[PDB]
């Protein structure tokens, strides 16, 4: 859990990576906070080839998937945290939501495969980092 | 951005 | 398509199993047309830990899913085919539905995971291989 | 048992 495994890669929150991600480095985007690593074995999941804007997600503090509304991918700033310095954020979703610490990494789903990860969160929002552009995972 |  | 892969174990009707299979042999019933084969990549599936009757299995024939409502396994005598002499078929569970030649392998699943595999049909009606027991696989 |  916390990563999306898509043939032979594992897509997790940059901020979120690990040492093995890092040795087996296929891209990573700061801007996103997304690291997509190279894994042995070929993963289940299917990246969403659509535009929903409606879907499901895990949420880790709650352990319950729940179903959220999340706004088109835009630029957003993103205040500063322990992991990034005040900047803008792309290809950020944003849906009214719990969130608490350590709630990043959840999946958000709908009825045609992964939409995106939570990235971001507070003042009583949700923001997942879209996935649905990288083509080249599935 | 989270990861709390 | 055609199999249930949970683990590193491929579950196809015995009537339908191929050369490779044979070769990675793991377990084989005739009285349930089930054949367990060994693979080197991990699957997807997960088998129904549960009593469900009610379920979706895909129809090879109309490239469909549908919804089905099924009996609880039971003994069946089943006519003699090209497959099989008359014989008695264990843990198969009968509904309504349509069927044709090539629909063996279709997977009948339920919120659970997998439940079964299409591995009879005939006179309005299709018979379905329950897996449940098979707790070994998972 | 089917297969066709
Ligand atoms: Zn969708
Ligand atoms: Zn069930």
């Amino acid at each position: 859990s916390g990563a999306i495994y898509v043939g032979n890669f594992r897509v997790v929150n940059r901020h979120l990576a690990t040492h093995n991600d890092w040795a087996n480095l296929v891209w990573e985007d700061s801007s996103r906070d997304l690291l997509v690593s190279s894994t042995t074995a070929q993963g289940c999941d299917t990246i969403a080839r659509c535009n929903c804007q409606t879907g499901v997600y895990y949420c880790n503090s709650r352990r319950k998937h729940y179903p959220v509304s999340f706004s088109k991918p835009s630029l957003i700033y993103v205040e500063a945290s322990e992991y990034y310095p005040a900047r803008y954020q792309s290809h950020l979703m944003l849906a009214q939501g719990h969130s608490e610490p350590g709630d990043a990494g959840g999946i958000l789903r709908c009825q045609h495969g992964v939409v995106g990860i939570v990235s971001t969160g507070g003042n009583g929002l949700v923001g997942f980092a879209d996935v649905r552009d990288l083509l080249w995972l599935d | 951005t989270l990861g709390k």
